[PDB]
């Protein structure tokens, strides 16, 4: 006298299932990005000027130096 | 002594083309979820010697309606560029040292564009001459916003000279002071490499296979070869560009390391991009690279003219 054994969901039922999207937002505001931008800019600009003047005063010393072994 | 030199330029160059196809293939299926090769040889290192291997030794096909002379020549003069592309190149000592090394990359680049016109012309297949005239309109595209970009970059170098960008960037990377030219430049540098999302002269999904679609065995082979040696030698030449690694005289192998880091990270960029984007359409390409960047080049190029003498920063050179 077996009872019926069958493939059947269990008792209650199954836990619940996702199917919605999920797009989460993750990220900074455009103010924040274009902030960020011309900071990063202003701070090259202010060091490439300090690099260059130096260059430029090098050049002038070794400009100096071919004038004095010229004659 | 010098040939010596030529050769330790050019076989390793070689070399590295051959294992950037492993490693294209291997980032490519880690990407995908899956692992790429790793049976021929250990880690797939062998893969690379097996598809030399059997590309030389599989029969060459000549068509009956091609035009033999050219068909030859082609990918002949696309190996030869990718090759001779490398030697002003400062890690940190270039093999040529040129006054304008950057108007000759950009001259040889220019004409490296012929190898896919007059493979595709010569094929004499409808499909071939289709990929022949995208890379008309891709040139067409690119060529003049990348010409006023390295221009805007180079204003603040003050010379044409490649060792001279070692000295500009010193303490500072040239990113910092030209990320929106920088961005633009990738974006170009892409374009220019028929590399996705811009690989249109190819185009396997809608030309089976582009230009080269007649080529079998070893020209083909070397058409691979030129592409991934272009691929390799324009991530070189960004890295140099924009972020410049520090030089000690005494210790230049520093430099070296430095540079082959930077360059294998821009390659492996490049292969991270061509897993995640779809392709573009070629008038599209043409609409973005002269409606979108061909006007900000033009600002940006009169704001890079304009700031040097508004903060009296000019660069030595004459
Ligand atoms: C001074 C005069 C100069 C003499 C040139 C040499 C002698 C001429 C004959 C040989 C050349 C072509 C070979 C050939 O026809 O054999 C076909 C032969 C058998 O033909 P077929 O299957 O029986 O029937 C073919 C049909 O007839 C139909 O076949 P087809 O339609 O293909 O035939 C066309 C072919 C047939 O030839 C002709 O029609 C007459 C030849 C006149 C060519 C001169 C034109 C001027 C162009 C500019 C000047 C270049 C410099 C020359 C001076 C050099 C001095 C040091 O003409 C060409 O296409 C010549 C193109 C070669 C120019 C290479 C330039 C490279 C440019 C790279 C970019 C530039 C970089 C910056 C600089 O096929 C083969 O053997 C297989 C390969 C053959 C070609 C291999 C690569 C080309 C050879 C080197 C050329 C020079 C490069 C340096
Ligand atoms: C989405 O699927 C796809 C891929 O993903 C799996 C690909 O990889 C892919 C690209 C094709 C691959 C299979 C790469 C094939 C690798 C080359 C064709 C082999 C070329 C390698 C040699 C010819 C370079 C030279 C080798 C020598 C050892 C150099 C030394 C030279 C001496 C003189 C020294 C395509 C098109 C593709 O569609
Ligand atoms: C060893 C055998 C050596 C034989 C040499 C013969 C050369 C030759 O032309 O043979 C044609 C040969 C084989 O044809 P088949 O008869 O079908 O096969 C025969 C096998 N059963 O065809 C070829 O491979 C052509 C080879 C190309 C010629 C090599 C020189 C090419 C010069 C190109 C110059 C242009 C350069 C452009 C770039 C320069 C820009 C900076
Ligand atoms: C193809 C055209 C190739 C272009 C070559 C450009 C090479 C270059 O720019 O280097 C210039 C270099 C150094 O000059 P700078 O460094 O700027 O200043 C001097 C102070 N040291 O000058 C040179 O050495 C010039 C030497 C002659 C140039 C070579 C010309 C070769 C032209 C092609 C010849 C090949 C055969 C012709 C037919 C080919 C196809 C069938
Ligand atoms: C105080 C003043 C100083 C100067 C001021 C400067 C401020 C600058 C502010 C803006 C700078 C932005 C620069 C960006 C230039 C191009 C941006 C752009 O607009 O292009 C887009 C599109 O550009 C793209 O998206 C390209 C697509 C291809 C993407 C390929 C891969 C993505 C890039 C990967 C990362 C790149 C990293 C670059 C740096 C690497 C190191 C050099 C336009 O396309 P559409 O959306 O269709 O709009 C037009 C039609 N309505």
């Amino acid at each position: 006298a077996s009872k019926v054994k069958q493939d059947m969901p269990p008792p209650g039922g199954y836990g619940p299932i996702d199917y919605k999207r999920n797009l989460p937002r993750r990220g900074l505001s455009g103010y924040s990005m274009f902030a960020v931008g011309i900071g990063t800019l202003l701070f090259g600009y202010w060091s490439m000027m300090k690099w260059n003047r130096e260059r430029r005063r090098l050049q002038i010393e070794d400009f100096e130096a071919r004038i004095a072994l010229m004659p | 002594m010098f040939m010596i030199n030529i050769l330790s330029l050019i076989i390793p160059i070689l070399l590295a083309v051959a294992f950037l196809t492993l490693v294209e293939r291997k980032v490519l299926g880690y990407m995908q979820l899956r692992k790429g090769p790793n049976v021929v040889g250990p880690y797939g290192l062998l893969q690379p010697i097996a598809d030399a291997l059997k590309l030389f030794t599989k029969e060459p096909l000549r068509p009956a309606t091609s035009s033999i002379s050219m068909f030859i020549i082609a990918p002949i003069l696309a190996l030869s560029l990718a090759l001779t592309m490398w030697v002003p190149l400062p890690m940190p000592y270039p093999l040529i040292n040129m006054n304008l090394g950057v108007l000759f990359m950009l001259a040889m680049s220019s004409l490296a564009v012929y190898s896919i016109l007059w493979s595709g012309w010569a094929s004499n297949s409808k499909y071939a001459l289709i990929g022949a005239l995208r890379a008309v309109a891709q040139t067409i595209s690119y060529e003049v916003t990348l010409a006023i970009i390295l221009l805007s970059v180079l204003l603040m170098n003050g010379s044409y000279t490649l060792s001279t960008l070692i000295t500009t960037q010193e303490h500072i990377w040239m990113i910092f002071t030209s990320w929106p030219l920088a961005m633009m430049w990738f974006i170009s540098t892409l374009a220019e490499t028929n590399r996705a999302p811009f690989d249109l002269t190819e185009g396997e999904s809608e030309l089976v296979s582009g230009f080269n679609v007649e080529y079998a065995a070893g020209p083909f082979a070397m058409f691979f070869m030129a592409e991934y040696a272009n691929i390799i030698m324009m991530n070189a030449f960004t890295a140099i560009l924009f972020l410049g690694a520090s030089h000690d005289p005494h210790t230049p192998e520093l430099y070296t390391i430095n540079f082959v880091l930077k360059t294998l990270a821009l390659t492996i960029t490049f292969l991270w991009i061509r897993a995640s984007y779809p392709r573009f359409r070629y008038d599209q390409l043409m609409h973005l690279l002269w409606k979108s960047f061909l006007p900000l080049t033009l600002a940006l190029c009169m704001w890079h003219i304009s700031l040097p003498i508004m903060t009296a920063s000019i660069p030595p050179q004459s």
